[PDB]
């Protein structure tokens, strides 16, 4: 059922492989090492078509040219970044990326989740195609702003998709009734009817067999079928903390119970994630 | 110890 | 692309039965209405497959005795009940189960935003179906025999998900690397990894050193392709905030330190909830 | 105050995550 991912590594020390092939050690996953940045520009060549993702160590000599040259060649394919080796001469960072925008970034003692990571390096790329490279997706060819017209990295996305992916049944939530697709006037009764149902949970928060937990379901049911973000939940949440505040200033104590709140916000984003983490199908 | 009792709270309430 | 939803609600007052007209007022909800007990049991008995969802006041007379006998009948789907029962408290949203376990409690002023509730009450009992019912149960452990027609609820709840459904792609995650299918000893060392991360975590918050985008991330990677439950995270939190507490309780510092770190808690739940919500396949 | 402050920082990163 499980695809298999060819990788493709570049690294000189002796350490960090030893940790890359310990922890792929599963036969699932094609190592393919290259000791050297010259014998990576070369494979690069003779098998882009054979590279499902990439591990570059920062540490390795040349890094922005082996990179620069590499999108040059239109290789571009999931990366993992490993370890800090900043260039100091070329005075072009930036940082925003290496490699590409969907790149990871690891530190040399966190290799012992590479499959993990792994899995989000492909997920990101499939995400975020086609991406934009500090390389190519910039200059030269052709303003603006890539060599692929007819979508290379979507290509490859579509070859990854099938293998790396599967095909379950979601509840179709109504796309009309999503906070941001409303019109005005009912996103603003609902954002209402939301902050309005967040004050009845913190005014219960520390009030003992109460419906606060049955409070918490129908907000986050409002939170999870109108597809809002988190922000929104932590944004509602400020409006009342600032409705609270100055309420305390006069007429009451100091404002140390809204740190106690904090308690609210991880309580209901929990139940939001949750509901989000069980509406995930299997493949059948 | 109390903050872990707190925090218990927001797990045990998710499970449900 | 949305599927007609016929709703049966069981009302016997004129404002209730507004608030629900005008709830869902919209061309998808098929409304239909009984006025007594009797008239419900009447219905639902010869429209067994026509009805999509109940609508049911706790406050309605003969309340358990039409429940119970709907229960018997094998008449058991999504339901969202209103109110609390007239034995003898007012009106706010109930407090046990008074048909079956996936059921939905809203108090008579929360039905503004009931097409929302619905969708819940419908994606709850897909989740739950076959689902468990508080009369045919029966009871105190006053049995009798037959049936098992079990195949309702699940004919239902199949026939609901062709309906209320939609097919999108997702990344086939290993299941085999989830933590709750990971052997006791793997399971154990992986919370370790995650453990060391979240401590990498709160450690470079409030700093910042740092990139405090890549050390979440790496860790929300690891919660969200081993399917870690929400509940872990938290776990994690508390298990180094106990640490942490020992420590201040020993250079004779505070413990309001602790509070500040609830939103180290929140911060990397959000992240995980926005990890989910984006890797729902959306069509519009 | 101080409280929409450090709960303005928890958005901030939603923003400019690894996403768009
Ligand atoms: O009063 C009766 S009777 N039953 C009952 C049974 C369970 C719950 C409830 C919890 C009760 C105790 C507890 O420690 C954690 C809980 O998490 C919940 C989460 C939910 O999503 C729904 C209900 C609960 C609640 C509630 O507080 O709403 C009520
Ligand atoms: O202090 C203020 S005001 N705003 C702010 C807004 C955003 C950020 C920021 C992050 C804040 C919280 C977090 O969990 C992850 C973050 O990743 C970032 C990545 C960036 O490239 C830039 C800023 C951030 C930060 C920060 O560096 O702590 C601060």
């Amino acid at each position: 059922m499980l695809s298999q991912i060819a990788i493709c590594i570049w690294v000189e020390s002796t350490a960090i492989l030893q940790d890359c092939q310990r922890a792929l050690s599963a036969d699932r996953y094609q190592l393919q090492v290259c000791e050297s940045g010259e014998m990576l520009l070369e494979y690069a060549q003779t098998h882009r078509d054979q590279i499902d993702c990439l591990i570059l160590v920062a540490a390795n000599p040349s890094f922005r040219a082996v990179v620069q040259q590499l999108c040059f060649e239109g290789v571009v394919v999931p990366a993992i970044v490993v370890g800090d080796r900043d260039s100091e001469d070329p005075d072009e960072p930036a940082k925003e990326q290496l490699y590409h925008s969907a790149e990871l970034h690891l530190g040399i003692h966190q290799l012992e989740q590479l499959p993990y990571q792994v899995d989000a390096a492909l997920a990101e790329f499939l995400r975020l195609a086609p991406v934009e490279t500090m390389a190519d997706h910039i200059m030269l060819m052709g303003a603006n702003h890539d060599p692929e017209l007819s979508s290379q990295q979507r290509d490859l996305a579509q070859r990854l998709q099938e293998r790396l992916g599967y095909l379950g049944v979601y509840y179709k939530r109504d796309p009309d009734r999503f906070l941001r697709n409303l019109p005005a006037y009912e996103s603003q009764k609902l954002h209402q009817a939301m902050q309005t149902s967040y004050r009845e949970i913190v005014l219960s928060y520390f009030s003992p067999n109460s419906n606060l937990n049955q409070s918490i379901d129908n907000f986050v049911n409002m939170a999870f079928f109108a597809d809002v973000p988190v922000t929104k939940v932590v944004e509602i949440h400020m409006e009342l903390m600032d409705e609270f505040a100055k309420k305390l200033r006069v007429e009451g104590r100091s404002e140390d119970i809204l740190l106690d709140y904090r308690l609210t916000l991880i309580d209901v984003i929990a139940h939001l994630c949750e509901m989000y983490r069980r509406s995930i199908p299997r493949e059948t | 110890d109390e903050k872990s009792e707190l925090s218990r709270i927001v797990r045990g309430v998710q499970e449900k």
